[PDB]
């Protein structure tokens, strides 16, 4: 019933009662769905009232509705400008936070003086908010001279008569270091550093973390400052959780530059970290997932902290599907000559579940672990036995996948039970599963008197299969022939044929081509190329770039750390 | 470094929110749910969904999906930590967080948002610390947390040694994870700016996390725990006792399958404590097949029941003395066990409140009450 | 043409539901929630037509209430949406810009009018006048007996 | 109460005037843009003051205030002969509007301190005020830097607007 | 009941709503046992409401039908209502309905006959649309407007569940189109519509009534609405629509009826308001009829310019079908649709998802020869900020275009490369072979390709299909990459170390996939024959990954390794060649 302009009408009445109530109906039906950008004029007009809730309220509306209407947005301008020149500290600040919450290209020039005289304030709260809107603006459309002039203020803000001011100043200045005026990092000098500590100790929950998620970008000139500071950081069995504790270690773990084997402060440190870490194994569910991967990081650079702490890393039957596997992961990252015993007991009950990716990754570890040590590989043999014997297709498949890598670490050793892994090759409908069996059948065709039919049984159609399975089928048959020419001259032809004449896949056509560029000369240099030695892997279990490892820790608190 | 903050209700539609930075906003938040449901089938229920270079930090509360968003490298850690702390703030202003809860508090909520954080960076906040929404001062000052110069009818404090039993007994009855976590919920009804010291043991414990008001740069350097106590409900500290953790309540069980018309069960129930202690209101969880043919339940001590579909049996008794053994059986026809309880004992981790100092400017009375109890937490056994 | 029509508010309080095709109450509630959830799954910032199981659906959010229906792929989509603004006129001028109270308490008359306009899957009367006075006299023969 | 919309060339005195009247003091300002609100009473008639920025780029925005405007006041800088033409224009593009077809006008050629500032007769002429049929208006010599002529206009605005008591 | 629903209105939990309904559903039974004639109209409604909510409804399939027979109007109405809500198609209450229907189909009053025909079309299963089949044509004739409309529809409801009995209603066809009551007229259209469900009846209403319908669709328009005023804003749209629809099914495949309508068509279209949806609604059905019927070139054209005008319409909705139906004719009236392409591509810039897709999908297949140019630039702009779900498709779609049409190679390549530059990760897999074949065929831009490829890949690892491609080339074309005399655009610095350094961190940096690292391995090694001095660095790196985490990479590594260490020169020969 056109019930839109009806409200609009009263939204602009004479007195302030009917109007005020209207303002309530505004934001009310504003956040419920209906877009009331058509009321923008009559709303910002009431903004300049003397009410209280309504005051900040219209302000709320303005931030959210200014975007679509920059033109009429100019309505507020002077309001906020003088609003920051109000009495009670509460307003000036709120006035600013609301002010900068708008990005209208021109609001900039009008905030020139505001924020300027805003920084200057006997009350910290105002300064606090100020610094925020400063960085808040520099994030775009902000360069200028009086713009880089406020920068000078946020920097010196370091030594402020309060913790809040310095807290935000820290977080602010840090966020300003995002934009690159080349002079990134800024200054960081002994004076500013130590002075920050005083404003760091008695700052605030999040406030302190700000200086933590920031000071991370700095390395002491020597061990003096390093130890002196790191020491004042150790007491991080903190409250704020995550942010604080994390950042602490985070920034600290990185400070591993002090004279390597000093009087083990470096060690007592690596130790004084583990305890608070295992505690995150009880914080909010999502948090664990954070720490988890984080663990796979720090521990990868320095594992002598989560040494035998493997215990607590045991997944609870109820734990979320992600934290579950994730925990197992790291658990397979520090599995050594000792823990092996229980690591299996762990997995033994982890693969008996029904959680898809759980059981899958589970066994995926059963393999990798056997590769980690000897004692494992042995019992591991039995594990994979009964396991495939569960007759269940998928598990059987994933299991064979691990079997692949197993021989990669122990070739010419456990090939005595292969005849059994073939009994369930009929349940391999996945690229990796199929590929695996093809590699094993090829890689060790010298003993596989069945390699002929099988290997080529799958090739009912050259392509129309994962490029990977092709890349493997290729090298598989190449060895199938090299050891049995008297019955493969026809296969070699049609295998190489389609693999070199109509091969869409470049590398398939590359392997095929380069391959032929062998038998096309001397199968004498074939054995010296195709069947040569093949070095193991050794405790690979997801090993990341050693360099990428040193810098990934250079920022753990962030989400981009879990990688 | 957050940039977006959203509040959602089951359906996943924008319940309420405020954008603190510069992100597309409008979209993404809408495609959130669609990606959620799907990212569950894959099993990869990642706490952070991805869509067009937009991260999703979410926390699940009663009938509500709270979410955060930001393309900029966000310190996820603080994210969820804050999101939860936010719940703390609101979960105290109005009974509980619910679609209906927000349904009314719309107005104020916005207000709290503006004072919850700014441009992503969370401006310090907490339920009581937000009551004044004095506000210009109380906060602007260093001592914002919970101190100004008050006084109440009666001045008394209460120390509560809450401890949870961390049990994990593998298939063949062996504990790989033996411990008893816990905290100390401090009830405060004092006046002015009271400073209270406190000790314990230093058997004692392993790691320890305290509460905000603790002078960390004074504890780790003196083992002492001097702090400026925030009036209200706050946890002084969390701890961990995985060492010298003596075994706890026992229980023996065995299956029994005969044909497809009779599956039995023999579960006992022993317990380890101190001569005088008496366990109470205990309940054990023993599930039946994923279905249920003919229900049969026998009792020997107390009472027992079970629940269909949910697939499980719940056996609960009045109490249990300090050193007993109770059995129970049941049949049937055609997920380990995790008990739960409550015991008002002390040596749940060999904990004992050394003392409570009492120093302040005004007169000191000191009426320190202390409690000793401990419930379940994590128990499991059914090979 | 139309296969069925249901009116559910933001929540789940179905104000009225009349089907125009044979089907057991089973698939009825099946087609209910299935579409329901999906219905509200979209704000008013999107199209008003969605193909659900061979049949096209239409919807218009009247206040805190929804008016939807299914149509055969070979039919008039827009006109259908218009029929909504039609049927609603039936209820409206009968209760006076009716809201929810009348819908729940008088889903009966709502039906009497509805059916006294739609029958056998199609419209029986077009002109608004040959409707507002069509049911008014039909519902006026039950009030005096 | 009578809603009175303030208008006139930028840098005329509008703002300064308001606060000088509403409070009795000459404050230090700048080109207003968020129309400072104030409602000064004057004999059982509380007028709502609407001092909006007179800056060129933001003048077209003056339309969003036309709503329920009963009394108009066109304060101009008498000594700013350069924009006198611009004043005339703006004033007309304002009188043309229907939402103000009834509102009375009070032109205040402020800044009568400057000896060169065009006097009453001049402003009225330079604006063609005399050639305005079917229109309620008036012009009084004003100078915010003292208060002269201010309350005077009120007497006009007040009485004129109130067709009774 | 009206006082009972007021009780369940006190409940707040789904646990009490079950208690409030289970309490009444059980209390109503003790009032259904004795079969008390009174309250039989009350508790039946109390059950109907508990039925809609989804609760036990089989409780009153007895104390309800006992009112379907009652004399008093109150019981027949409150009963017939509950009959259409609480009843399945059982042959039990079917015979206790079939009879009462036939009994009230000829009652004294006429509104009792209203609930009759009404219930007949809401409960009539199979044994119903064949039982009272005689009570339909007998009442279809009786001139009693109110009944004639309700009956006409039942007649249709008889042809729905029983498509065999539409022959018994012929004795009322031809005249229908000359009624005075809007409803009947409409029901007369739907009745005639359901009549053409057989061939024999088609040619019957084919040659005949067609021209007569032209005057009807004309009367409704050209005026005939002012002297009416009984509609929202247009002359009985429903009627007009039903007209168009029937006009449609008639002139389906013919020339007589078709060419004998096109006139009134051109009028309707060009003479209808574009203001709001209503008018458009009229045109929607019209244009549809315009295509499903043979017509002159001019006419068909109009139908197009019409929909094209729909597009630019202020409100969304309309725009949706405007594009949906658009594709259906693109392959028919191709040349004509081009009249609005420019506006069509801009459509993509719309907020709604469905719009973007359909508009895009269609617009895509419309990129003609002399079209690629302009539409290409936009393709890029668009593709860049396209919603996630779209980017992936956009790529493949954009590539398809460059194939089905393309001028200069520099451009064709520069563009294909371009799209990879932004998308890449969103591109499928066959991309590598596809593009590679291009670069090779065009023996000029070889350098320019490897050159730009390099530069891009330098700081770009985030991309697999792309990097794989660029990499492959660099390996087989490392030569030209060496500050050669690259025509077209000036070459740059290319120290052998650089080329390698990049590749190194490639397979090394945890980002490249197995297949990804694959290209590199082979590619890198081949450089041994395509470079000057860093030949040593190669050998080393190669023998290193001879035992990495990857099986195939390690596999190959060893192979390539076993070559270097021993039969060096063999490479030079078995490499330089590229089929
Ligand atoms: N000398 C003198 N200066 C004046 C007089 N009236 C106003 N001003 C000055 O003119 C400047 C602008 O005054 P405002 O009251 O803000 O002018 P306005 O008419 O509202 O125009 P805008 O600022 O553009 O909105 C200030 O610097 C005043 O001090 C006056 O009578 N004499
Ligand atoms: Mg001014």
């Amino acid at each position: 019933k056109g019930e839109i302009f009806e409200l609009k009408a009263e939204l602009n009445s004479d007195k302030k009662e009917k109007k005020k109530e209207a303002v309530k109906k505004v934001i009310a039906s504003m956040t419920v769905g209906k877009d009331v950008s058509a009321l923008f004029p009559d709303v910002v007009n009431c903004m300049q009232t003397d009410n209280l809730e309504l005051k900040k309220l219209v302000y709320l509306y303005l931030m959210n509705y200014a975007k679509s209407q920059p033109d009429m947005a100019i309505m507020a301008v002077n309001t906020f400008v003088k609003d920051c020149e109000d009495p009670n500290p509460l307003i000036r600040a709120l006035a600013v936070r609301t002010m900068g919450c708008i990005r209208v290209d021109k609001i900039t020039e009008y905030l020139c003086e505001p924020l300027r005289k805003c920084l200057k304030d006997e009350d910290p709260y105002v300064r606090k908010t100020a610094a925020v809107c400063v960085a808040k603006l520099h994030d775009i459309n902000a360069q200028l001279v009086e713009d880089q002039g406020f920068l000078d203020t946020l920097k010196d803000l370091i030594s402020d008569s309060n913790p809040m001011v310095v807290a935000n100043a820290v977080a602010a200045l840090s966020e300003i270091a995002e934009s690159h005026p080349s002079s990134n990092l800024l200054d960081l000098n002994p004076q500013s550093i130590n002075k920050l500590l005083t404003a760091l100790n008695e700052c605030t929950e999040w406030g302190q973390i700000f200086i933590l998620d920031c000071l991370a970008n700095y390395m002491p000139k020597d061990d003096r400052e390093a130890q002196s500071i790191c020491e004042r950081v150790t007491p991080r069995l903190s409250h704020a959780n995550s942010a604080v504790v994390l950042s602490a270690v985070k920034v600290l773990m990185k400070f591993m530059e002090m004279l390597s084997k000093d009087l083990d402060y470096y060690g007592t440190l690596l130790k004084k970290l583990a305890p608070p870490l295992v505690t995150l194994l009880s914080a909010e569910p999502e948090l664990q997932y954070v720490a988890l991967r984080n663990i796979n990081l720090i521990v990868q650079k320095r594992p002598e902290i989560l040494k035998h702490e493997m215990k607590v890393f045991f997944v609870k039957y109820n734990d979320p599907i992600y934290v579950k596997l994730e925990k197992l992961d790291i658990m397979i990252r520090l599995a050594s000559q000792a823990n092996i015993a229980q690591v299996l007991a762990e997995l033994r009950e982890y693969a008996t579940e029904v959680d898809v990716d759980f059981v899958r990754k589970a066994v995926r570890a059963i393999g990798r672990c056997a590769i980690k040590v000897e004692q494992s590989a042995e019992r591991c043999v039995s594990t994979l036995l009964d396991l495939i014997q569960t007759k269940v297709n998928y598990v059987v498949q994933e299991a064979i996948v691990v079997i692949k890598d197993i021989f990669r670490k122990y070739p010419n050793k456990y090939e005595s039970v292969i005849a059994t892994l073939c009994e369930n090759l009929d349940s391999l409908d996945e690229p990796e599963a199929r590929a695996a069996m093809i590699w094993i059948v090829g890689e060790y065709a010298e003993r596989i008197d069945n390699a002929d039919e099988l290997l080529e049984s799958f090739l009912e159609g050259f392509h129309d299969k994962s490029t990977q399975v092709q890349l493997q089928l290729l090298t598989a048959f190449v060895k199938l022939f090299l050891k049995k020419p008297t019955e493969t001259q026809e296969l070699v032809q049609q295998v190489l044929s389609l693999a070199t004449q109509d091969s869409d896949n470049p590398d398939l056509r590359d392997r095929g081509y380069i391959y032929w560029r062998l038998l096309s000369t001397d199968p004498v240099a074939a054995k010296e190329v195709v069947l040569a030695e093949k070095p193991l892997i050794s405790e690979e279990t997801d090993l990341i770039e050693p360099t990428l490892l040193d810098e990934l820790i250079c920022y753990i608190g962030t989400l981009a750390s879990v990688y | 470094s957050a940039s977006a903050v959203y509040v959602l209700d089951l359906k996943g539609k924008v319940l309420i929110c405020r954008n603190y930075r510069g992100d597309v906003d409008m979209s993404e938040v809408e495609h959130f749910m669609p990606i959620l449901m799907e990212k569950e089938e894959e099993g990869m229920l990642s706490p952070i969904l991805a869509h067009g270079g937009v991260r999703f930090m979410w926390i699940k509360h009663n009938n509500l999906y709270l979410v955060a968003t930001s393309k900029k490298n966000a310190c996820v850690s603080l994210v969820f930590s804050f999101l939860y702390k936010v719940v703390q703030v609101f979960s105290e202003y109005f009974k509980e967080l619910e679609e209906e809860s927000i349904r009314d508090n719309f107005v104020i909520i916005y207000e709290l948002l503006d004072e919850l954080m700014d441009f992503g960076y969370p401006q310090t906040t907490d339920s009581k610390i937000l009551q004044e929404y004095r506000p210009p001062a109380t906060v602007t000052n260093a001592v914002s947390w919970r101190s100004e110069g008050i006084k109440y009818r009666k001045n008394e404090v209460f120390l509560d040694v809450i401890e949870a039993v961390n049990l994990l007994v593998s298939a063949n009855g062996n504990v790989l994870r033996s411990e008893i976590v816990g905290s100390i919920k401090m009830r405060v009804f004092l006046s002015g700016m009271p400073e209270l010291r406190l000790g314990l043991n230093d058997v004692e414990l392993e790691d320890v996390k305290f509460h905000q008001c603790v002078r960390l740069s004074r504890f780790e350097n003196d083992r002492t725990i001097s702090f400026i106590p925030p009036d209200g409900e706050f946890e002084l500290m969390s701890y961990r006792l995985n060492t010298h953790v003596k075994p706890l309540i026992w229980i023996e069980s065995v299956i029994e399958k005969h044909s497809h018309s009779r599956i039995e069960y023999m579960v006992k129930a022993k317990s380890q404590f101190k001569r005088r202690s008496t366990a109470n209101n205990v309940e054990i969880h023993i599930p039946v097949p994923n279905d249920a043919d003919s229900p049969k339940f026998k009792t020997t001590v107390g009472s027992v029941k079970w629940v269909p579909e949910n697939s499980e049996i719940v056996w609960s008794v009045k109490s249990f003395p300090g050193g007993k053994e109770y059995l129970m059986r049941a049949h049937f026809g055609l997920p380990p066990i995790s008990v739960k309880f409550e015991i008002p004992y002390f040596t749940t981790s060999g904990i004992q409140v050394r003392y409570l100092k009492i120093i302040e400017k005004s007169g000191y009375q000191a009426l320190p009450w202390v409690r000793y109890i401990t419930q379940n937490g994590d128990y499991q056994l059914r090979t | 043409m139309i296969h069925f029509i249901l009116l559910f508010s933001r929540q789940g309080k179905l104000r009225l539901q009349k089907w125009y095709i044979t089907l057991p109450d089973k698939e009825r509630k099946k087609i209910t929630r299935e579409i329901v959830q999906i219905i509200l799954s979209r704000g008013h910032r999107t199209s008003s037509f969605v193909d659900w199981k061979e049949l096209k659906l239409v919807y218009k959010r009247y206040a805190s209430l929804y008016f939807c229906c299914a149509i055969e792929n070979q039919d008039n989509e827009l006109l259908t949406l218009e029929i909504v603004h039609r049927y609603v006129e039936l209820l409206d001028k009968y209760f006076g810009n009716v809201c929810e109270l009348d819908i729940i308490f008088n889903f009966e008359k709502a039906y009497f009018i509805l059916d006294e306009f739609i029958i056998g899957g199609e419209i029986q009367e077009t002109s608004k006048k040959i409707a507002v006075k069509a049911i008014e006299d039909s519902d006026m023969l039950q009030e005096v007996s | 109460e009578m809603r009175i919309l303030m208008v006139g060339l930028d840098a005329a005195g509008k703002t300064t005037i308001l606060y000088k009247l509403k409070l009795g003091e000459i404050v230090t300002t700048i080109p207003t843009i968020g129309f400072n609100v104030e409602t000064v009473e004057y004999k059982n008639i509380s007028f709502t003051v609407w001092d909006v920025g007179g800056l060129d780029k933001i003048r077209p925005l003056w339309r969003h205030y036309f709503q329920n405007t009963q009394g108009l006041i066109f304060v101009v800088d008498s000594n700013d002969r350069e924009r006198v033409n611009e004043a005339r224009e703006e004033l007309m593009r304002m009188l043309a509007e229907d939402e103000l077809r009834d509102a009375v006008l009070l032109v205040f050629a402020n800044k009568q301190d400057l000896p060169n500032a065009m006097n009453a007769a001049e402003i009225t002429d330079k604006l063609g005020l005399h050639s305005l049929r079917h229109r309620n208006w008036y012009i009084q010599a004003t100078c915010a830097t003292s208060g002269d002529g201010l309350y005077e206009g009120l007497d006009w605005l007040s009485n004129q607007l109130r067709n009774q008591k | 009941l009206r006082e009972l629903i007021r009780t369940i209105r006190t409940a707040r939990t789904q646990a009490e709503e079950r208690e409030m309904i289970q309490k009444e559903c059980a209390a109503i039974r003790s009032s259904f046992r004795e079969e008390d004639n009174t309250y039989r109209c009350r508790n039946v409604a109390k059950l109907l409401y508990m039925h809609m909510l989804g609760y036990p409804a089989h409780f009153g399939q007895l104390e309800c039908l006992k009112l379907i027979a009652s004399q008093k109007f109150t019981d027949k109405r409150i009963g017939y209502l509950g009959a259409m809500l609480l009843l399945d198609e059982r042959q039990d209450v079917h015979l206790l309905m079939t009879n009462c229907i036939k009994n009230d189909l000829n009652h004294s009053t006429q509104f009792v006959q209203g609930l009759a025909l009404c219930t007949l079309g809401c409960m009539g299963s199979s044994e119903m649309c064949r039982d009272l089949a005689g009570e339909v044509e007998k009442l279809l004739k009786t001139s009693n407007s109110y009944l004639r409309k309700k009956a006409a529809l039942c007649a249709v409801h008889v042809i729905r569940k029983v498509p065999e009995l539409m022959e018994m209603f012929l004795p009322a066809t031809k005249n229908l189109l000359n009624e005075k009551n809007h409803g009947v007229l409409h029901t007369s259209v739907v009745l005639l519509t359901e009549m053409c469900e057989r061939s024999p009846d088609m040619l019957a209403h084919f040659r005949k009534l067609v021209p007569q319908l032209v005057r009807i669709l004309k009367n409704l328009i050209m005026s005939g609405y002012s002297p009416e005023h009984d509609v929202s804003g247009i002359s009985d749209p429903f009627l007009q629509v039903r007209i168009l629809r029937l006009l449609r099914i008639l002139g389906r495949n013919d020339d007589d009826s078709s060419e004998a309508m096109n006139d009134i068509l051109a009028q309707v279209a060009t003479n209808t308001e574009t203001s709001k949806n209503v008018g458009n609604a009229i045109l929607y059905e019209t244009v549809l009829t315009i295509m499903d019927i043979k017509s002159e070139s001019g006419l068909r054209v109009l139908a197009i310019n019409i929909l094209g005008r729909f597009l630019l319409n202020n409100d969304k909705n309309i725009r949706y079908v405007a594009l949906t139906s658009l594709l259906k004719t693109v392959q028919t009236d191709h040349n004509a649709v081009q009249r609005h392409r420019s506006t069509i591509v801009d459509c993509l810039k719309d907020l709604d998802v469905s719009i973007k897709r359909r508009a895009m999908e269609l617009s895509f297949a419309l990129v003609n020869g002399n079209n690629i140019r302009g539409m290409m630039k936009e393709l890029l702009y668009f593709l860049d900020s396209c919603e996630p779900e779209f980017k992936a498709d956009c790529a493949s779609g954009i590539f398809l275009a460059a194939e089905k049409y393309a001028p200069s190679k520099r451009w064709h390549i520069d563009t294909i490369m371009r799209v990879l530059t932004t998308a890449g990760s969103y591109v499928r897999d066959d991309a590598v072979p596809n593009l590679i074949q291009l670069i090779t065929n065009s023996v000029e831009m070889h350098a320019y390709t490897v050159q730009r490829l390099y530069k891009a890949i330098l700081g770009d690892y985030s991309q697999q299909p792309l990097v794989q491609v660029a990499a492959w080339c660099i390996g087989e074309y490392g030569d030209l990459l060496v500050s050669g005399q690259c025509e077209e655009e000036e070459p740059i610095q290319v120290t052998e170390d650089e080329v390698l350094d990049i590749l190194e961190s490639v397979l090394i940096s945890n980002m490249s996939t197995s297949v990804t690292r694959g290209y590199a391995l082979t590619a890198i090694m081949k450089l041994s024959t395509r470079f000057t001095c860093t030949v040593n660095r190669i050998k080393k790196v190669v023998s290193i990954y001879g035992s990495s985490i990857d099986v195939e990479l390690q596999q190959r590594a060893v192979e390539y390794n076993a070559l270097f260490k021993k039969y060096d020169h063999m490479r030079s020969a078995l490499l330089e060649r590229m089929p």
